[PDB]
DNA sequence: CCCTGTCTGGCGTTCGCGCGCCG
RNA sequence: GAGUCUGCGGCGCGCG
DNA sequence: ACGCCAGACAGGG
């Protein structure tokens, strides 16, 4: 309930990069028209992200809020709005390091 | 009052209003004179619709002296000529004295046409919107009955030809099509002027936005001094300083030392009315005093922020400073208008001189903000810096801006570019370590903080030697401590870069960094000193008292 | 232009803080009821399809219009913060 | 990755960016654990290195694009943060205010300094809210959501809605911004006068300080939601309050071009003819026979006749 | 390089057609390289109108040509050159490139001239962009005329010879951008090319050979030719133009008539009678009323609007698709799910909107039924359901409705179901419905209005007939301009203008001023000498003299200096007459208006309404996806920007809340908004503001880059922004 | 105050065999000065239907008891042939300017309303001069000429 | 190895609004 | 006890 | 295209 009062940039840490994270996005594949859902592990995979929808998860096991905090047994997904959907990070485990152009640059 | 503040010896021209409504200001009061705003408004438009006055190509009135100054100046065109097919002027001596010629004869049907409407007209219809500040300039004027004589070529060089006609009789085919690419070039300059506009805006509002008033009168009394008398106009010969300008430079500032001139005391701290900037002025003009110690931003000791008694008074209102008020902006916004109200202005309506004031000011005061060797090398203010020092540097810079915007009309208080030139400075070199390496470019009155209690609290006298470094505002704002304000300019990539490497921890103060944040501004009602301030009725005030009486166990 | 700005404008030490002071009476004014005011009785506050500008037109129409007057007292530090909205709610009816 | 029209859809760059990256490190992998001929390796994390870049910085090493279509470079997130247009410059400059307006402008000669006509059409859907509560205060409306539907349509306004929006805006007061902003002048605070129409009625004084005049250009509107942006506002930031410029102390409410025309022409002193004696200054037969010779058509009103021309010997 | 034709008027879109540019396929010029190309080079001439530069950014890069101007076999903009052999001109014309013109000493047609003899030693000609004073023996060639010099646009100018060519070009551009009236009057004093433009434009339908009319209806004139052939000419009645104009041709034949071959029979969208016409001749005094006519703005006649003599028409395409969602498809019908039948009545036809239905903002032009959820359906709304009647058609109600603004009587209506004829529906899209809406649109305060010359302005109050400035005999003036407004702006053609048109007036007659050879000072003061009897003259007979007005500003006129002292108020009057000038008496007191006030016939045209001038006033609505920021366009007006040098104002004030409101409140706090709302519903007060999504979306973008930016605490320690989504699972 | 064409929905429609536009039609029925003789006449509606080849004009509206037509040669249409034009102009009395847009008529669902011009007047004028009485030249002598549409006369104004 | 000079490499260049088009 | 989804990047022109 | 700043490397003692 603080106040902001100092921001601060730092580097990250590789593990800082897994600790924001969440699934790790192996596979070029976005949405597949015939159901215009995440495609699978892909770009936008919703357990990596977030439910695509309101409260609601993939197949529809649970539709609501009164099991609000709890993964569906079959299918990976925790539900908050699609808010929580564009807030979560996910993460690439890259093979061989590269790295930032920022610092390089 | 009425009558003490208003002259009826003469025509009521904008600046004898100008002045009435100034003097009502500070005379009755605020909302008072907001009053007589609206009351001359008012009679101004109802006498306007009655008066009659209106324009018809005959009130456009040609001076019978036009045809003669034309002749006149024609038969001496052939003279120049005959010197010419002879071999006596230079190929270029022959083109400078035909356009001196011209600039002289030109200038000589301006004075004509006025002269005319003076004696015979003076009630023309086109005449009185010019005088009075209504509408109207005497370069425009003298293109409708007079004549625009003297339009350049493409590149620059201004044609052997004039433009003999007025617009009052028809401006012919080619003498149009010959105008044309005068205004071709002109609009253009607007575009390229306007940008350089914001430009200096953004640059002084980027280094100048920390800076705001927070404070207790600041006990540094150091200062700087305004001089009444300028050097070299003729060779050597001391003069008093045009009137406006003084004005500009004391006006309701604040005293730094007592002064004793005329026959009053001028105490401390005092803040001089115009009225007592006359007095000076008068005292000068007797020959008591050359210069005037005054509080400026320029000498202030708030490391961040600006007190009230080195301000000043303007405020939008005439009183004092109020705690909390966002000064450099104002200044800033202040530097920025007036360059993109002048050049906009001058493409858009008439002529030959104008055009190159108005380029030759965006580049100097775009180099004059930043820092660089000038065009000619005016001379450059790093290297005056080192073989003369500082506080000439400072005085310097202020003086050489304003030279550009009076030439232009603008009339601003010195005390914005000053704001500004104090924060090309707040900067300092190293040469004597002590905590860090010596190579160091840092806050100014950073350095004040360590050499204190390095000598004062904690012992070891450790000097810690800085060089006044002089940086342009850009480069104020593109290295300053916090990085989201410089996030904003400069790079975004390298601003981030830096403050990452070193996790930098922005402590939120200044508008620009805490407005990215959406959140309360650390200045105005957040400011720290008013942030704070509760409200009580007598009704509420005894039950608080009735709290603490009640505070008596058994 | 407003009701002796420059009364007002004298009051205070800094113009910012006037501004502060009118806001944060104007806050009360209508949080612990509307009627929290020093001088409604003979003349007061008034709009005009009907005179009910007595109930709650602009609450810091008011807040200025008692400052004016000499009955308010503000400060940086006149009353402790948190046990002012304890005694004011405890005198002031509306809800 | 949203559907635009008829089935197009829209995708920010930076996934196609993405994929090249997926794609090359996948690759990369598979290239590892199949075998591993030197070249090949190399090759492979090249083209990973360069992805890397693309996603954070494009065009700082060569440019990626889109396939034939648009030799755009992909907006990479160094873009994305850098620019005029950027996202820097989106949070300072805070673009898009919930409660504002922009119309024509019109002068309006007996408005005061202190007020400005507003629409009263583009005050209902400024103060829409405020409005809305006070609805439901009057009889006009049973509820909110009611007080909305009644509003939707322009035919079912009653006249009874207009004195309530009337009420509402009582004392309360708006900012007008003008085309380039470029002093604290550049924005003022006036108490809203409700009229008719599409225009918006400025006071001719402060025309000078906004650089505005009635030709093709619009000045924007604003209000203040909290009392505490309504007290400033109206205290310190209200028009008629900012009269002395923050350049100079020299007033910026000067008589404009109309205003200084009629207040000159009334105070003006006209001369006419002297052909005959000027000199009334000293005889007393040059009062009477330069008043009877006024009377003719010898001496003007206004004689130019140093202590006084017989204009002012008559009356 | 392919845009919106610029029909305001057929003019507009001619020369629209003729701007010349730079930038183009990329390969050529590209937009911040070129002081040189944008400049107007000496060969432009006749080739490049050197006014036809749009104001703005993009600027000289784009100039319609010239008059006689025409493209010869490769792009070498010939311009006509006649030939002069010795001290003989010739009426031969050669169209010349722009390096042969180099070689030549060509000189002006100014040149006085007695057929084929040049008729001055010391006549002016330019060698080569070099200004020279040849002799007629040297003159090679000789220009063709005044017009090639300049536009097509621009040539419609009266006294351009009198006019800035900075203040022409806003004359210009000005004509590009006339709105058709339905009263199509030409100007009381044209150029010459107004007919021209009609012509090489299509505006008006022109007989083809002779003959006479068989039927003149309002949809199609046969006319009979006299080869023993008949033709149907069709009329297009009310089209849409691609602004939104109205384009009809209005016959203006009578039955059975012998026609000239190449006379019109029908006139163009804005054609009076085969000339161009976009806005009308009106009198108009040019003197100061109280604060109405501002420098730049002006007044006008509430009798101007009587007489529909201000009005114009605007059609517009309203259209909407029947989509198949995989919901269901979304069907088009006269049901409107939720809640009443008087907003189903002009919705007669099953689904359309019945035909000269007057539709206003906010009714349905057309319905549609669409699916309530994503994919689930509602346990809230299914509550409410079932209470009044479970059995509710689930269907939501997604029709479309006339957005705020305004809508007129719905003329055409378009829709194209199932089994398409030739047409090409888009996926998904099952069935379209388009709602044409036309409305009446008359003069009003917001409008603008602007003369040929450049002063332009809006009109700021429409006063009634009844005070304002009257003549002696009772015709009142119709427009007011501010005097004020021409001096310091020079284009004194204006003037001119108004002094020929007063002569027009009472000697009922049009004149054509050409360019730089048109009309000249004293001829006009000699037609206003004919006009003073027509006017005075009537006067006299019809049985009444002078006024104490007339008189008593005649006084205050020879202490001015405009009348010669001494002579009768009858010749005085004249004398005053031809300067212009005639006296008016104020109409409000009936006191005249001491001093004489110029009046005349001047030629004003109404410019375009954009939606930029109906004006947006926004509350809530909309907001971006990714920023979460204010937006519109439908609908929903859409919030405006509030810039940095605007912060700055606030800043500069002590304007702390307001400058915070404006950055969380009202735009970015998507917490503070909501509650922001509700509060103000509930009369309460607004709760503090939340983090504002922008920093949000800042930070995790700064995260998406190796950097980590922390908020912290007193001491350095962490404090959250995001309130809790950030912590994992 | 409104009018009614039989086969017309719109103000923006066109009739076959008519040259002019219902726009311009009811244009030049703002043109037509009636003048009823009573009160009990507050709103009349003239009727007229003509067709084929003639010129319609305002005496060929039938003649209604009360009220008169002094604009009579008034153009209201050119039918050509096949041309079939009936139509219910409707006709009050009040005072000043009306937009068609303030009142809307309605008699029949299809009619278009149209701009009131009720003043009986166009123009008015007035000179003042000198006159002479015996013993002060100084005196004022009020002409005041009057024109009148012709519904009431310049002395009854 | 030093200082000076020269090409070299990176960024910036008004502001808001209309309309219409296009994948 | 109503709330989803669409409007993006660019281009052209026009205002002040 | 330009203008400006800042920079990294190469030539002449
Ligand atoms: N390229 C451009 N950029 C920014 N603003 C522009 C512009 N072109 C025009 N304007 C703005 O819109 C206004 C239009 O110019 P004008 O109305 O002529 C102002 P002005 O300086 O008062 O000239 P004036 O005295 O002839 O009226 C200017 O004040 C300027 O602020
Ligand atoms: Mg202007
Ligand atoms: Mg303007
Ligand atoms: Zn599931
Ligand atoms: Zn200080």
């Amino acid at each position: 309930k603080k106040e902001v009062r100092k921001v601060r940039i730092a580097l990250a840490s590789p593990e800082k990069i897994r600790s924001w994270s969440y699934g790790e996005v192996e596979k070029p594949e976005t949405i597949n028209y015939r159901t215009l859902k995440p495609e699978r592990d892909g770009l936008f995979d919703e357990r990596i992200f977030g439910p695509i929808k309101d409260y609601e998860c993939a197949c529809g096991k649970y539709k609501r809020q009164r099991f609000e905090g709890k993964v569906c047994e079959r299918c990976g997904v925790e539900v908050t709005k699609s808010i929580v959907r564009r807030y979560r990070m996910g993460h690439i485990e890259l093979a061989t390091p590269a790295a930032h152009i920022w610092f390089v640059k | 009052v009425a009558w003490e503040l208003i002259q009826l010896d003469v025509p009521q021209e904008k600046n004898s209003l100008k002045d009435l409504v100034y003097q009502a200001f500070l005379r009755l009061g605020m909302e008072k004179t907001a009053r007589l705003l609206d009351a001359l408004k008012y009679y101004g438009f109802t006498f306007s619709t009655t008066s009659g006055i209106t324009i018809g190509i005959d009130d456009a009135v040609i001076p019978e002296e036009k045809k003669q100054y034309l002749e006149e100046a024609d038969r001496k065109l052939l003279q120049i000529e005959q010197a010419y097919e002879m071999g006596f002027l230079t190929d270029r001596e022959r083109y400078d004295q035909i356009l001196q010629l011209w600039t002289e004869t030109t200038e000589k049907v301006t004075q004509a046409v006025f002269k005319n409407f003076e004696e015979n007209y003076p009630f023309n219809p086109l005449y009185v919107m010019a005088q009075s500040g209504a509408r109207g300039n005497p370069q425009q004027i003298r293109q409708l009955c007079g004549l625009r004589g003297l339009m350049q070529k493409p590149s620059g060089e201004t044609f052997e030809v004039p433009v003999r006609s007025s617009f009052r009789e028809g401006l012919t085919v080619l003498e149009y099509f010959i105008s044309s690419h005068g205004a071709r070039k002109g609009g253009a300059d607007t575009a390229l002027r306007t940008a350089d506009s914001g430009y200096l805006t953004r640059k002084l509002v980027d280094v100048t936005h920390e800076i705001v008033v927070r404070e207790a009168d600041c006990g540094t009394t150091n200062y700087i001094s305004v001089p009444l008398f300028q050097p070299d106009e003729v060779t050597r010969s001391l003069r008093l300083r045009k009137r406006a300008d003084i004005e500009a430079g004391l006006y309701g500032r604040v005293l730094a030392r007592e002064v004793e001139v005329l026959g009053v005391r001028l105490e401390e701290g005092r803040y001089l009315s115009m009225d007592d900037v006359h007095l000076l002025i008068k005292a000068a003009e007797a020959g008591e005093i050359q210069e005037v110690p005054v509080r400026s931003p320029l000498t202030c000791q708030t490391r961040y922020g600006v007190c009230q008694k080195c301000y000043g008074y303007d405020l939008s209102m005439a009183r004092p400073v109020s705690i909390g008020e966002a000064v450099g902006i104002v200044a800033a916004q202040s530097i920025g208008e007036p360059g993109t109200q002048l050049t906009m202005r001058t493409f858009h309506t008439g002529g030959v001189a104008g055009a190159a004031d108005i380029t030759q000011g965006l580049p100097r005061v775009i180099e004059l903000f930043e820092a660089r060797r000038p065009k000619a090398k005016a001379i450059d203010p790093h290297q005056l810096l080192e073989a003369k020092g500082p506080e000439a540097v400072e005085r310097y810079l202020v003086e050489e801006i304003q030279k550009v915007y009076r030439a232009q009309g603008v009339k601003l208080h010195d005390k914005h570019i000053e704001i500004v030139v104090r924060q090309m400075m707040k900067y300092v070199e190293v040469t004597d370590p002590g905590d860090s390496r010596l190579l160091e470019g840092q806050v100014l009155e950073k350095w004040d903080v360590e050499a204190l209690n390095e000598r004062l609290i904690a012992e070891g006298k450790t000097p810690v030697a800085w060089k006044p470094l002089l940086m342009g505002v850009t480069k104020s704002a593109l290295s300053t401590k916090s990085w989201l304000s410089a996030a904003s300019f400069q790079n975004t990539t390298h601003v981030l870069t830096e403050a990452a490497i070193a996790g930098k921890k922005d402590e939120l103060i200044g508008l620009k960094e805490n407005v990215i944040l959406g959140r309360l501004i650390p200045a105005g009602t957040g400011s720290d000193f008013v942030r704070f301030t509760q409200v009580v009725d007598q009704k509420t005030l005894k039950a608080i008292e009735e709290a603490r009486k009640e505070a008596v166990e058994a | 232009a407003e009701p002796g700005i420059d009364k007002l404008f004298g009051m205070v030490d800094s113009k910012y803080r006037l501004t502060v002071v009118v806001a944060k009476r104007a806050q009360q004014l209508l949080r612990h009821g509307f009627k929290n005011t020093v001088l409604e009785p003979e003349e007061r506050p008034k709009m005009q399809t009907l005179e009910g500008l007595f109930d709650d037109p602009n609450a810091v129409t008011w807040a200025m219009k008692e400052l004016l007057t000499g009955r308010l007292v503000f400060g940086e530090n006149l009353v402790p913060e948190d046990r002012l909205q304890k005694e004011m709610e405890r005198l002031y009816p509306v809800e | 990755m949203v559907q635009v029209d008829g089935g197009r859809f829209a995708t920010s760059d930076l996934n196609d960016l993405y994929r090249r990256l997926i794609n090359r490190n996948n690759r990369l992998k598979k290239l590892l654990a199949q075998g591993a001929p030197e070249i090949i390796i190399r090759n492979e994390k090249r083209m990973l290195q360069e992805a890397v870049d693309a996603l954070l910085d494009n065009g700082r090493r060569g440019a990626p694009v889109t396939n034939p279509g648009s030799d755009r470079p992909l907006r990479s997130l160094t873009d994305i943060l850098s620019g005029k247009q950027g996202r820097f410059r989106q949070n300072l400059l805070g673009k898009r205010v919930d409660y504002s307006g922009r119309s024509v402008i019109v002068v309006g000669p007996q408005l005061k300094l202190h007020q400005c006509g507003l629409p009263k059409r583009m005050a209902l859907e400024l103060f829409k809210p405020f409005l809305l509560k006070k609805m439901e205060e009057k009889g006009i409306a049973p509820n909110v959501k009611a007080a909305r539907r009644m509003l939707e349509r322009q035919r079912d306004i009653k006249d009874e809605v207009w004195d309530a929006l009337e009420e509402v805006i009582h004392g309360k007061v708006v900012l007008l911004n003008r085309a380039p902003t470029l002093h604290r002048l550049g924005i003022q605070a006036f108490q809203p006068v409700l009229v008719e129409g599409q225009s918006i009625q400025l006071h001719p004084l402060v025309c000078e300080a906004f650089n505005a005049d009635f030709d093709g250009d619009q000045m924007a509107v604003h209000v203040p939601l909290s009392s505490f942006a309504q007290a400033e506002a109206r205290i310190q930031m209200l028009s008629a309050h900012n009269l002395l410029s923050p350049a100079s102390g020299e007033p910026l409410a000067k008589p404009s071009r109309d205003i200084i025309l009629g207040l000159y022409y009334i105070t003006q002193v006209r001369k006419e003819k002297k052909g005959a004696g000027l000199e009334f200054a000293t005889p007393e037969e040059a009062l009477a026979a330069h008043e009877r010779g006024e009377v003719a058509l010898n001496a003007p009103i206004k004689v130019a006749g140093r202590e006084t021309s017989v204009g002012r010997l008559k009356y | 390089l392919s845009q919106f034709k610029d029909e305001t008027n057929p003019l507009s879109s001619l020369r629209h057609k003729r701007r010349i540019s730079a930038l183009g396929p990329g390969g050529l010029t590209r937009e911040r390289a070129g002081f040189d190309v944008r400049d107007v080079h000496r060969t432009h001439y006749g080739r490049i109108c050197p006014v036809e530069t749009p104001e703005g950014a993009n600027i000289g890069l784009i100039t319609s040509l010239a008059a006689y101007a025409r493209v010869d076999e490769l792009g070498f903009i010939r311009t006509p050159y006649r030939r002069v052999v010795g001290g003989v001109v010739t009426d031969e014309v050669v169209y010349m490139t722009a390096t042969e013109e180099d070689r030549y000493t060509i000189a002006q047609a100014n040149t006085p001239l007695e057929g084929n003899r040049i008729a001055a030693e010391r006549v002016v000609a330019r060698r080569k962009g070099e200004p020279v004073i040849v002799s007629p023996e040297e003159v090679e060639f000789m220009d063709v005329s005044p017009k090639q010099v300049f536009s097509v646009n621009t040539n419609l100018i009266p006294f351009l010879e009198h006019d800035d060519a900075n203040r022409a070009l806003m004359g210009s551009n000005m004509q590009t951008q006339a709105v058709p009236l339905i009263r199509a009057q030409a100007p009381v004093v044209m150029t010459g090319l107004e007919e021209r433009v009609v012509r090489d434009s299509l505006a008006a339908l022109y007989a083809e050979e002779d003959g006479e009319v068989a039927k003149v209806d309002g949809n199609r004139i046969v006319v009979r030719y006299e080869d023993g052939r008949l033709v149907e000419y069709p009329l297009r009645r009310f089209y849409r133009s691609n602004q939104g104009t109205a384009l009809d041709q209005r016959p203006r034949v009578v039955v059975g008539q012998r026609v000239r071959k190449g006379d019109l029979l029908a006139d163009g969208p804005a054609s009076e009678n085969g000339f161009l016409a976009l806005g009308q001749n009106v009198l108009v005094a040019i003197m100061p009323f109280d604060g109405y006519n501002f420098e730049d703005a002006i007044v006008i006649s509430e009798e101007l609007l009587k007489r529909d003599f201000y009005t114009s028409i605007h059609i517009e395409r309203y259209e909407i698709e029947a989509r198949d969602t995989k919901l269901g498809p979304e069907r088009i019908t006269r049901d409107i799910p939720h809640l009443s039948e008087a907003a189903l009545r002009d919705l007669d036809e099953e689904g359309v909107v019945r035909i000269g239905a007057e539709v206003k903002p906010g009714d349905i032009l057309v319905g549609r039924t669409s699916f309530k959820g994503e994919s689930e359906p509602t346990p809230e709304e299914r509550l409410l359901r079932s209470i009044f009647g479970e059995k509710a058609r689930d269907v939501k109600d997604t029709s479309l409705r006339v957005p705020p603004g305004e809508g007129g009587i719905v003329v055409r209506t378009v829709r194209l179901r199932r089994g398409d004829p030739g047409v090409e529906l888009k996926p998904g899209v099952r069935e379209v419905v388009r709602v044409y809406v036309a409305q009446k649109r008359k003069l009003q305060v917001g409008d603008k209005l602007a003369n040929r010359h450049g002063n332009k302005g809006v009109v700021a109050k429409i006063l009634p007939v009844e005070d304002m400035p009257h003549l002696p005999d009772g015709t009142p003036v119709d427009v007011i301009l501010n005097p004020l407004g021409v001096p310091s702006r020079m284009n004194l053609g204006q003037i001119l203008e108004t002094h020929l048109g007063l002569a027009g007036y009472f000697l009922g007659q049009r004149y054509i001023s050409p360019i730089f050879d048109g009309a000249k000072e004293p001829e006009i003061k000699e037609l206003l000498a004919q006009a003073f009897e027509v006017y005075f003259g009537k006067r006299k007979g019809e049985g009444f003299g002078v006024d104490k007005r007339e008189v008593e500003v005649l006084r205050r006129a020879e202490k001015l200096g405009l009348v010669t002292p001494g002579k009768t108020p009858e010749e005085q009057l004249k004398e005053l007459f031809l300067q212009g000038k005639v006296v008016l008496y104020d109409g409000r007191t009936g006191e005249p208006i001491e001093g004489p006030i110029v009046v005349g016939q001047m030629f004003i045209m109404k410019l375009y309404h954009m939606v930029e001038d109906k004006m947006h006033a926004r509350s809530t609505g909309p907001y971006s996806l990714i920023t979460q920021q204010p937006l519109g366009g439908k609908a929903q007006f859409g919030g405006q920007r509030f810039g940095e040098m605007e912060v700055w104002a606030l800043e500069a004030y002590g304007a702390a809340h307001t400058l915070q409101e404006m950055l969380t409140l009202k735009s970015d706090d998507i917490e503070g908004r909501n509650a922001a709302y509700e509060a103000i519903i509930k009369g309460e007060d607004v709760p503090e503001p939340s983090v504002p999504e922008s920093f949000r979306v800042l930070v995790k973008e700064l995260q998406a880059l190796a950097l980590d930016v922390q908020t912290l605490d007193e001491k350095d320690n962490p404090v959250d922004i995001f309130e809790g989504l950030a912590s994992k699972r | 105050t409104s009018v009614y064409i039989e086969d017309v929905l719109h103000e923006f429609s066109t009739i076959p065999g008519v040259k002019e536009d219902v726009v311009e039609i009811i244009l030049n029925l703002k043109e037509l000065v009636v003048r009823f003789l009573n009160p009990s006449l507050q709103t009349v509606t003239l009727l007229l239907k003509a067709e084929g080849p003639k010129e319609v004009k305002a005496r060929d509206f039938l003649p209604v008891a009360d009220v008169e037509i002094m604009n009579p040669d008034l153009h209201i249409a050119t039918l050509e042939e096949g041309g079939r034009l009936n139509m219910e102009v409707r006709v009050d009395r009040g005072v000043g300017y009306v937009p068609a847009e303030k009142h809307g008529i309605k008699d029949r669902i299809n009619a278009i309303p149209v701009d009131a011009v009720f003043s009986p007047v166009r123009r008015v004028a007035f000179q003042v001069e000198d006159t002479r009485l015996g013993q002060r030249t100084d005196l004022d002598k009020l002409t005041l000429r009057i024109w009148t549409d012709g519904s009431v006369t310049p002395l009854e104004a």
